[PDB]
């Protein structure tokens, strides 16, 4: 899905729809800044059904 | 307004179920179904539709697209009279006694055709008023009325045939109620569109 | 529209079911069951028939296609009245006692047979109105006038039987339920066809 | 057509079952025990047959395949009556006070015979119209009109006795409540053949 | 005051649903599907409209923009009556015999069109009263009198569509429930602006 831009230390979170069975997740980071990682909380709805 | 055609309506129920592996025809069979279920609960002014049939071998072909008879009516050259319903055994002993009113005033229902009693010959004008089955929506017919007045039906029908599709439960409860709260909603407005018709067309020959 | 034949059918019910194990003399058993089950509850305006039959030693056959009976009128010729049901009591008082009315104008069963009291020589048309029951859905007949008027019907029986066939029960209740309500619309949609004949054909001889 | 004979059926039950260590004498049981069933249950146009017997030693023997009796008429010879059922004291008292009527008009049943009371000579022909018991299925008899008529009836009820027979109890009951169902839903469409003959054959001897 | 145009209303929306990936498009397919939802629903007197329409055909052609009919008047030069409801038996009873009042008195409902009963050449004017849909808001059309009457329904309704989107439920019946209860509230103030109306329209012809 479509890269969704996240602002460090304002954002809180980023706001989506995926459905899918087996999910995944990238970071892209640019420079001129410094940032520190450390871990991440996934929200998911209900689940939708078996196929 | 809102929704607009057939390729829209498939771009947002795409969007809103956020299932990108479903191709075309299986869109096509899911508005295919809620139109199917549609033609069989609606019946409203939109889906009205009267005009004139003539009477052949003494009887009239039922169009092919009826679904519900609203009137039938006689032309003034034959009287002008609006039909009475009755039944085999009262035609039966009409037709063996030889009643001979003054124009057609009877019929009833044989098979696929009307037939009416004071017989006439071929070439006989009647004005036939019923309701007719919805447009097909699909490439070739990419809109209709029922699409442009009230999007959400088509919209909530895709999503529960979706959701049915997916092998869910609990949203294609949802969105199936949802759907038939729409659908009670168009035919309520319409039920009270006329105050004063809504006392007539029930108490209608007790004896 | 939305499926035209069996083929079609066959497909949609696959790609539902996500079984590719099905082979194609289960799905011809699965439409099969189905069209049995149908013929013990539908009684639509497609299903009647009527037509003309001869009487051989007093009595008429009952066709093999017969299901449910309307109506039985006499010819013209030997009286042209709507016949009327008698027990095998007032049909012996009546052969005992010489009767002897105009015309042909009671009727009974018995075994595969209907028996008119005034006995008549062979060769004594009737016109028979009854329902038949729904014509088979196979490779040899791909398409029929209920698959056409209500493909929901056919694909919710072929879903239930699929989930019968690979036993499971839970999804197997859930698609008989679909199923019931989808035939209860239908028929519903066919009792309100006509308003006014909706009255008559319920009170009959009370006495 | 679906299922045609006894090894298709066999076959199917097989399939559907999965157990395929399965005898072909426990299948035959399974087929003989729904069948047993069936013959208490239903009572239908197939089921009926009418038949001249010959009345000796004053009484008719009741053949060995009945199970429920419809009417006994006389001949028109003997008098042609139908006959009317009288209990042990009113025969009695009828042969004390020498009644002497026209004809053979009642009937009573004394352990395996029925015995009439104006008590003719050997060789007195009635006509007996009753029901029969279903033909058994079996390797000698493949096919039978149940087979033909409605095979769900006959497969629900093979499941059912192999559910009964791998000593399971949930797929057990829900396969009888099918079969149940089934052979209600026959039994309906048979009663609702003919709307007139509902009402009558109910009231016989009131006072 | 409060939210003055969509403009303002989608930023509320955005802002209370704390989302970010809503649209343009979104906002504007949620802000028609609610004013959809209001169309079927309210009859207040901002709703109402009363013009002079032309009759042509002997008939009055039903405005795009009705949902309810109050009441229709002749012009005083035609005669000035109010008009009254008859069945299409009636109708034709009145043709028949050829009725003859003085001025326009009854009307009927044919398809798409109101017919008056003692036919009058094209030109007649008349004055009908009755009720419209709810004006469209979008960017073209950034204020209407809904939004500015009562902002909180369109903000519910917002609210409940954009968490219909998001695939969550309890919160789409909580606003749902919100939503209803102030479309609720303001039909009762409608309802109840005049005390001394209310008793009255309520009660007619009954015999």
């Amino acid at each position: 899905k479509g890269p969704y831009p996240y602002r460090i230390g304002q954002d809180y979170k980023i706001d989506t729809k995926h459905v899918g069975r087996y999910i995944a997740l990238k970071f892209d980071f640019s420079s001129e800044g410094d940032w520190y990682f450390n871990g991440y909380t996934i929200e998911m709805a209900p689940k939708a059904g078996m196929r | 307004a809102t929704i607009n055609n057939v390729t829209d309506l498939a771009i947002a129920a795409i969007q809103w179920s956020d299932r990108q592996d479903l191709t075309q025809e299986l869109l096509m069979l899911f508005i295919g179904n809620t139109t199917d279920r549609l033609n069989r609960l609606l019946r409203v002014r939109e889906n009205e539709h009267f005009e004139t049939l003539m009477a052949f071998g003494g009887g009239i072909e039922i169009p092919e697209h009826f679904v519900a008879l609203r009137s039938i009516t006689g032309d003034s050259l034959i009287g002008g009279r609006t039909l009475q319903y009755i039944t085999q055994d009262i035609f039966t002993h009409y037709v063996n006694y030889n009643y001979q009113p003054q124009g057609v005033t009877y019929y009833t229902r044989l098979g696929n055709f009307w037939r009416v009693f004071p017989v006439v010959p071929d070439g006989a004008p009647f004005i036939v008023n019923y309701w007719t089955v919805l447009p097909e929506l699909s490439l070739a017919n990419p809109t209709t009325w029922a699409l442009t007045k009230y999007p959400q039906i088509y919209l909530y029908g895709v999503l529960e045939q979706i959701y049915l599709y997916t092998m869910d439960e609990a949203r294609s409860q949802f969105w199936g109620q949802k759907l038939e709260r729409a659908v009670m909603e168009l035919q309520n407005e319409e039920n009270a569109a006329d105050f004063a018709s809504t006392r007539l067309a029930i108490k209608d020959i007790e004896r």
